[PDB]
């Protein structure tokens, strides 16, 4: 369902399965894999344990920083088309456009691009 | 072996399973289980939805529209700090740290941060059992950063940290001067005032450095300032300022001296 | 029984702020173990008091040891036991307000229960622990008794 | 600040609202989104309502002239049922919005369905009806009266009891009553 | 007195404050502070810490005389385990004696030792 | 002026100040002799606030037997000093004022022109408004 | 169909009171049972009470146009 | 009003003929009762 990611140089789905293919160790190749993949705050290795300390899965985290973003660049592209001179708002958009479509089809995404 | 590749296909099922750090281990009893990971890539492959792609993403985004990174940045740590707070829990916390057998390096990459010292520290009120907690306190303490750790007014009731912060309030409004006179006494004076042990040590303090008249009439005038504002807030401190003069070398004049300035009349 | 609440109290100040009235004197007394302090209103032309005296104080909710709950009119013809034969000064009222440290979230710790005998008032202010045989508009006997100690 | 702190019924604080209400009741409170909706909307009402009564009122001088003692029948109610404010009641929030809502259609000033006939019984009414809601409020209701159920029906009842009485008797003669009500003061100014 | 050690606790046992609670003086004398002294290691921190204040209040010559078991109460609070008392006792041990503050601060004490060094530092600064 | 016209007028309004002061104290008999003239009185004799060492009732207490119904209102006496609302003694007055009524049991307060007489609120304002007029022309005819 | 006020009118219950005491002390038949009572005002003021007063009164609106109501079927005050 | 750093919204006249010439006549009835509220409330007394 990456459709898209791989204009942007991002391993998908059949990289995880090629991976998983010709892996040695599970541990190795999943754990360096999906980690190079995930967020790279540098405060978020702390994050981690104390998230599943209760078996709340860190899906739940992953999926509510998601949703507080979605909010968050939902309330920035209004702002872009509320402040900002016309010609450099303009040209903005039209760069965001031209590096953000190629994630227009995914509905995970589908707002930025939608209101751009 | 049936039954762990349903537990994990399961456990995959769930959308955003991706990014679990855990998924290692369970995907690694998979590989134990001697299954076709056919059905792990292809759920895999349906669950990821670019969470971290959406955070590098919205990071570029915000950059680009002219509002400065602090701002997001502090909204996504007090959303994590909000996160953490509430799903902590003492006993897997303590487990972790009891089997890795060392130090975690994560510790120590959130001790060097103000927000994070914020969430320890109201961690540790809200779980002062938490031995693990406690261990971050200490690290915290270690790395020199005890200054955040509760102070001023709120923690003055311990030996060093009232010592350390009359200390400091004291050099403050000695770097004050006239012009302070008025605004930074009053915010000692409630802070040095808040206890008769406190204000013991202060006035002990004050009447050891007034033997000393190289710049101590400064210190005097901060003793008497703190005497009327103690009198104004109802201690009956004036026992105590004979108690610091050589006044009390004579007791029935002390005593005499006592009795008009708890009565505060001319008799 | 029917016991609310019992103590032993000394006279810490006798009307401080001027004699308002002639028969009627204000009382503010301190306790010595539950450490909750009282303002009454006694009629002093009656029952004399003094500074530093200590009496015992017990507020019941009947004077009848079985607790019948007496109905509450003026019956002087009854030959029941009573708890007024061991007390001095005995005042019937009704309690009319009860306040407290409450907070939106929290308990309360200390409360303040004010009782009406007919005019002559009464708050005892103390730690929520013993104040909780008083519900509002219910009727209290004090039962005063001076101690010779 | 104060106006929203004291009118809006937050429903996220769980120790306030099991300080308030019944365990039975803060679930529903706090489950139910029907619930928060109607709650927000009845505060935004509350709101819109204060900036009429701020237009309609400068210079802010609150003593009004009104048919029905709202607070006086309110400790009446306290008084008769033996509410005892000192326990979580029973009274669910909706039930509050919801009394309030059909106790403002009784109180029929201009009979009639006709768009004009409505505008003027709105008109007519407004005040009273704003200062019905202004005080018979969730939030007050939860934390300042903590009427039951029983106590608020009876309420609810003598509120609509009350003020169909004070509705102008026709046949009366305002004219005469408005001549001598102006005469007589006129006589005791120096 | 009759278990005078909840007496004391329950009195003066405002921990909420600091301060001095009222009337401090008029609820100690030779006989209370006699039973005090056998019953010292009972009683919490806030407590003791209140009465060795309040006896800085004691009028002089009740302080003169039942002044030995003052310094017996300030002798048991110098061994106590909380460092507050520890400092309250090294101040209040040259109350009987003389009635001035013990200006001998610096043994036992390094905080207070530092707290004066800094202090005569600005001091001399800002003269 | 939506006020009373008729209120407690004269020798009658001192006395029923004089009579509802804190210190007004009444045995048994003459108890009985006012309790004769209550119309509306219910034959019930209320206990006395005071039982030992003398069975004592009390003006307050007397009144609140004329009250009609359960009404209840809240005044102040014309004497009420300012600053008493704001510092501690709220509510216990040291003064008595603070005017308090409670299902029709006078609590506390001495009661005056600006509570018996003929102003907007006053007690039988409050006892025409809740009670008819029957009643309140008994409340008048008790009082007096 | 009618639009005024449900309740009676005070002035409205002073007339009726007042016609049917008159009434009743010119030998009208009485549609209440006695207890004993010989007042007419009394025995009206219970007719009323009851609902039993045979009378309707027409209201006039300003336009010209009346309408009737029963007694029985108008709120009774008191 | 006419004048310069004159407020054109509060300024009255106490006089009922020039406010009706000049304003109307729903102006003329509210000052009018403004009047007779400040006449008789003048003494502290009260009419509805």
């Amino acid at each position: 369902m990456f459709a898209g990611l791989q204009d942007l140089g991002v391993a998908n789905g059949e990289d995880l399965k090629e991976t998983l293919t010709n892996c040695t160790e599970p541990l190795k190749a999943i754990e360096q894999f999906q980690t190079e993949n995930g967020v790279l705050l540098p405060s978020l290795q702390s994050a981690l344990p104390f998230l599943d300390l209760h078996g709340t899965p860190r899906l739940e985290f992953h999926q509510s920083v998601f949703d507080e973003l979605r909010d968050k660049l939902l309330e920035r592209v209004s702002a872009i088309a509320s402040e900002g001179k016309a010609e450099e708002r303009y040209k903005k958009l039209e760069d965001l456009l031209e590096k953000s479509f190629s994630l227009v089809k995914m509905p995970s995404l589908q707002p930025v691009v939608m209101c751009v | 072996d049936a039954e762990v590749q349903q537990e994990c296909l399961h456990k995959f099922s769930t959308r955003d399973y991706i990014m679990e750090p855990s998924i290692f281990n369970t995907l690694k009893r998979y590989f134990q289980a001697g299954g076709s990971p056919e059905n792990v890539i292809q759920l895999l492959s349906e669950n990821y939805t670019a969470v971290a792609q959406t955070v590098n993403l919205l990071a570029e985004w915000l950059i680009q529209t002219g509002v400065e990174p602090v701002q997001v940045q502090e909204t996504v740590e007090n959303h994590l700090k909000s996160l953490l707070i509430k799903h902590f829990d003492p006993r897997k916390a303590d487990s972790i740290f009891t089997e890795e057998g060392e130090t975690p390096a994560w510790l120590e990459q959130m001790i060097a941060h103000t927000t994070w010292r914020d969430l320890f520290y109201k961690l540790a009120e809200a779980h002062p059992d938490c031995l693990m907690l406690n261990f971050t306190v200490k690290l915290i303490s270690d790395a020199g950063y005890q200054g955040e750790i509760t102070s001023v007014s709120t923690a003055c009731q311990q030996l060093e940290v009232f010592s350390r912060v009359l200390r400091t309030s004291l050099a403050t409004i000695l770097d004050g001067g006239e012009e302070n006179l008025e605004k930074n006494l009053p915010e000692f004076a409630k802070m040095v005032c808040h206890g008769e042990h406190t204000y013991l040590f202060a006035q002990a303090m004050m009447s050891v450095l007034a033997q000393e008249e190289q710049g101590g009439s400064a210190v005097r005038r901060i003793a008497q300032e703190v005497q009327r504002f103690a009198q104004e807030k109802g201690h009956d401190a004036s026992q105590i300022t004979l108690a610091l003069g050589t006044a009390a070398s004579y007791p029935r004049a002390c005593q005499a001296l006592g009795a008009m300035l708890s009565k505060g009349a001319l008799n | 029984a029917g016991i609310l609440f019992e103590d032993i109290f000394d006279v810490k100040d006798i009307d401080p702020e001027g004699k308002k009235f002639d028969r009627v004197s204000r009382l503010h007394c301190e306790s010595e173990s539950f450490k909750m302090d009282l303002i009454l209103d006694v009629n002093i032309q009656i029952y004399p008091v003094d500074l530093g005296d200590k009496f015992r104080l017990v507020i019941a909710s009947t004077l009848y040891e079985d607790g019948t709950l007496d109905d509450g009119e003026y019956n002087p013809t009854d030959d029941r036991p009573s708890r007024a034969d061991q007390f001095e000064y005995v005042m019937y009222g009704k309690v009319y307000r009860i306040e407290g440290d409450e907070t939106s979230t929290e308990a309360a710790t200390r409360l303040s229960a004010y009782v009406s005998y007919g005019g002559l008032l009464m708050r005892l202010q103390g730690d929520a622990n013993n104040l909780h045989g008083f519900e509002v508009d219910s009727r209290v006997y004090l039962l005063m008794k001076k101690l010779a100690f | 600040k104060a106006f929203e702190k004291k009118f809006r019924f937050d429903y996220t604080n769980e120790r306030a609202l099991r300080r308030t209400l019944q365990e039975d009741l803060v679930k529903d409170v706090l489950s139910n989104a029907h619930i928060q909706n109607e709650l927000e909307r009845e505060f935004e009402r509350m709101r819109e309502d204060r900036e009429v009564l701020r237009v309609i009122f400068p210079t802010g001088d609150s003593k009004v002239v009104l048919p029905c003692n709202l607070l006086r029948m309110i400790w009446n109610a306290q008084k008769i049922f033996h509410i005892n404010p000192r326990l979580p009641s029973d009274l669910h929030p909706i039930k509050v919005v919801e009394g309030v809502k059909e106790l403002s259609k009784k109180l029929v000033i201009v009979n009639g369905d006709d768009p004009l006939s409505r505008q003027a019984q709105e008109n007519a009414t407004l005040l009273f009806n704003i200062h019905l809601r202004s005080t018979l409020c969730s939030r007050r209701m939860a934390e300042e009266f903590r009427l039951s159920g029983e106590a608020f029906d009876w309420l609810l009842g003598e509120i609509e009891s009350k003020f169909n009485q004070a509705i102008a008797h026709p046949g009366e003669m305002v004219g005469a009553l408005a001549a001598q009500s102006l005469g007589e003061p006129a006589t005791q100014m120096t | 007195e009759s278990d005078t050690g909840l007496w004391l606790h329950n009195k003066l046992g405002a921990t909420d404050e600091l301060w001095a609670p009222p009337s401090i003086a008029s609820l100690l004398t030779a006989a209370v502070i006699d039973n005090i002294r056998l019953c010292f290691h009972g009683l919490s921190s806030a407590v003791k810490l209140k009465l060795l204040l309040g006896t800085l209040h004691l009028p002089r010559r009740t302080v003169d005389e039942m002044k030995g078991a003052l310094m017996e109460i300030i002798q048991l609070a110098s061994l106590d385990s909380d460092p507050w008392v520890l400092m309250v006792a090294d101040i209040l041990k040259s109350f009987p004696d003389t009635g001035s503050l013990n200006l001998e601060l610096e043994e036992q004490n390094p905080n207070v030792q530092d707290i004066l060094g800094e202090l005569r530092e600005k001091v001399g600064e800002c003269e | 002026s939506n006020r009373p016209v008729m209120g407690i007028v004269q020798d009658t309004l001192t006395a029923v100040r004089k009579f509802t002061k804190r210190d007004v104290f009444l045995e048994r008999g003459e108890v009985m002799n006012l309790l004769m003239f209550l119309s509306t009185w219910d034959g019930k004799v209320p206990q006395p606030a005071i039982l030992k060492p003398r069975p004592l009732w009390t003006g307050k207490q007397i009144f609140s037997l004329i009250i009609p119904g359960h009404i209840n209102c809240i005044r102040t006496h014309s004497t009420h000093p300012d600053d008493e609302d704001s510092g501690p003694y709220k509510h216990i007055s040291p003064g008595d004022t603070k005017v308090v009524v409670e299902n029709g049991e006078l609590i506390m307060g001495i009661l005056c022109k600006k509570s018996l007489g003929t102003s907007a609120g006053s007690l039988v304002h409050i006892s025409y408004l809740e009670m008819g007029h029957d009643i309140t022309r008994l409340f008048y005819s008790n009082i007096q | 169909k009618r639009i005024t006020t449900p309740y009676m009118t005070k002035y409205e219950r002073a007339r009726v009171l007042g016609t049917r005491a008159l009434q009743i002390a010119m030998c009208a038949p009485v549609m209440v049972e006695l207890e004993g009572e010989t007042d007419p005002l009394l025995i009206a003021m219970k007719e009323l009470k009851a609902r039993k007063i045979p009378i309707i009164i027409r209201r006039y609106l300003p336009d010209g146009s009346y309408e009737d109501w029963g007694v029985d079927e108008l709120i009774i005050s008191d | 009003l006419s004048e310069k750093d004159v407020d054109p919204v509060r300024t009255t006249s106490n006089d009922i003929v020039e406010i009706f010439t000049v304003l109307g006549i729903e102006a003329v009835r509210k000052a009018l009762e403004r009047e007779l509220y400040h006449v008789i409330s003048f003494d502290g007394s009260y009419v509805n």
